[PDB]
């Protein structure tokens, strides 16, 4: 079976800009080699096939290059909107095979977090268990240290964050802090804060809640 | 205006067999190949099947051989995927795609996890907002099994600003995830926000009106 391996697991670049991709076959397969595209929540999208056509609708600024056994996909004029998984594929033989994907990671300026923090809703309580929701909204970039305090009491092991892809507009990130305690622990303190370190910011920043208030 | 749309996925048990279908439009369905691609949760993409036009000539990887059936009805304009002897390994989301070599379009997507435990619908919370200008809000989606659930606001007209994060495996082996939106502020009083959430594998659909 004829492989394709694609050795960059991201590649970064700036609006304006070009980026590279590189595929490599296990053996010679012409020029039988395809791309896609895979934004964040989407199927993928067909950019090129034979090594170099591109499909009526693809921008001129999409280029693939290569035949026999290196393949190379180009994107420049780089847009925001490109962030996305690229995957090259062969098709000299079947089976069919696929690299492993390269993510194209937009640099961009400097945004610092909104933070918000909710408490749990009435509703949850009900059944025994307290989610406290931390977010940090459209920040970059990637780094941001968040901690809980219970009463001022530093939490760690009892929260778990979740993170967006890059947006496709502005590039930035959004993050989620979620605290999860018994409700049992969770009535038996008053000060629930979330503090949020980052770039963007000239000091932490924190958000917080009395429970019952 | 090529068009393609799968259904089918949900929860089997390791062993048994399920049946994932394609509709096509927009083009002579007759005139091409067509393949199915998954993804699995490592977002790895594995061809898995190719049909003729005509449907005379199949072809499939080692992995899925003689347990994964391909076929297609060119009057109805549909493809099938049979899968059977199901392995924990097939679970996956699956792509229908045209053309037999290179796919130069793809469907959205249907999923299929293969698994002895049981589903179970989600739980919506609202995610209360409220100087000012811009307010924050959202919903948390607790406890679910399998993944996915899809998350719309508004029914889908509120798309502006809506940040719906990946969610996480808790120790209860349930899933959790938030979506959250920026709005107006001075709106709160009356404009509605309303998240929509679908678990197709459990046939639970909650809609929650999140409210200051």
């Amino acid at each position: 079976e004829t492989t394709v391996t694609q050795s960059q697991k991201f590649m970064s670049t700036s609006v304006g800009d070009r980026v590279s991709v590189t595929c490599k076959a296990s053996q010679n397969v012409g020029t039988n080699v395809a791309w896609y595209q895979q934004k964040p929540g989407q199927s993928p999208k067909a950019l090129i096939y034979s090594a170099s056509y591109r499909y009526s609708g693809v921008p001129d600024r999409f280029t693939g290059s290569g035949s026999g056994t290196d393949f190379t996909l180009t994107i420049s004029n780089v847009q925001s909107e490109d962030l996305a998984e690229y995957f090259c594929q062969q098709y000299n033989s079947y089976p069919l095979t696929f690299g492993q994907g390269t993510k194209v990671e937009i640099k961009r300026t400097v945004a610092a977090p909104s933070v918000f923090i909710f408490p749990p809703s009435d509703s949850q309580l009900k059944s025994g268990t307290a989610s406290v929701v931390c977010l940090l909204n459209n920040f970059y970039p990637r780094e941001a240290k968040v901690q809980w305090k219970v009463d001022n009491a530093l939490q760690s092991g009892n929260s778990q964050e979740s993170v967006t892809e890059q947006d496709s507009k502005d590039s930035t990130y959004s993050l989620s802090s979620t605290l999860t305690l018994s409700k049992a622990d969770y009535e038996k303190h008053k000060v629930y804060a979330c503090e949020v370190t980052h770039q963007g910011l000239s000091s932490p920043v924190t958000k917080s809640f009395n429970r019952g208030e | 205006e090529v068009k393609l749309e799968e259904s089918g996925g949900d929860l089997v048990k390791p062993g048994g067999s399920l049946k994932l279908s394609c509709a096509a439009s927009g083009f002579t369905f007759s005139s091409y190949g067509m393949s199915w691609v998954r993804q699995t949760p490592d977002k790895r993409l594995e061809w898995v099947a190719t049909i003729s036009s005509g449907g005379s000539y199949t072809y499939y990887p080692d992995s899925v051989k003689g347990r994964f059936t391909i076929s297609r009805d060119n009057a109805k304009n549909t493809l099938y995927l049979q899968m059977s002897s199901l392995k924990s390994e097939d679970t996956a989301m699956y792509y229908c795609a045209r053309r037999g070599f290179y796919f130069d379009y793809w469907g959205q997507g249907t999923t299929l996890t293969v698994s002895s435990a049981s589903t179970k619908g989600p739980s919506v919370f609202p995610l209360a907002p409220s100087s000012g200008g811009t307010a924050a809000l959202g919903c948390l989606v607790k406890d679910y099994f399998p993944e996915p659930v899809t998350v719309s606001w508004n029914s889908g007209a509120l798309t502006s600003g809506v940040h719906t994060f990946p969610a996480v495996l808790q120790s209860s082996g349930l899933y959790s995830l938030s979506s959250v939106v920026t709005v107006p502020s001075s709106s709160l009083g009356t404009q509605t926000y309303i998240c929509n959430v679908n678990h197709k594998p459990s046939n639970t659909k909650v809609d929650k009106k999140v409210e200051p």
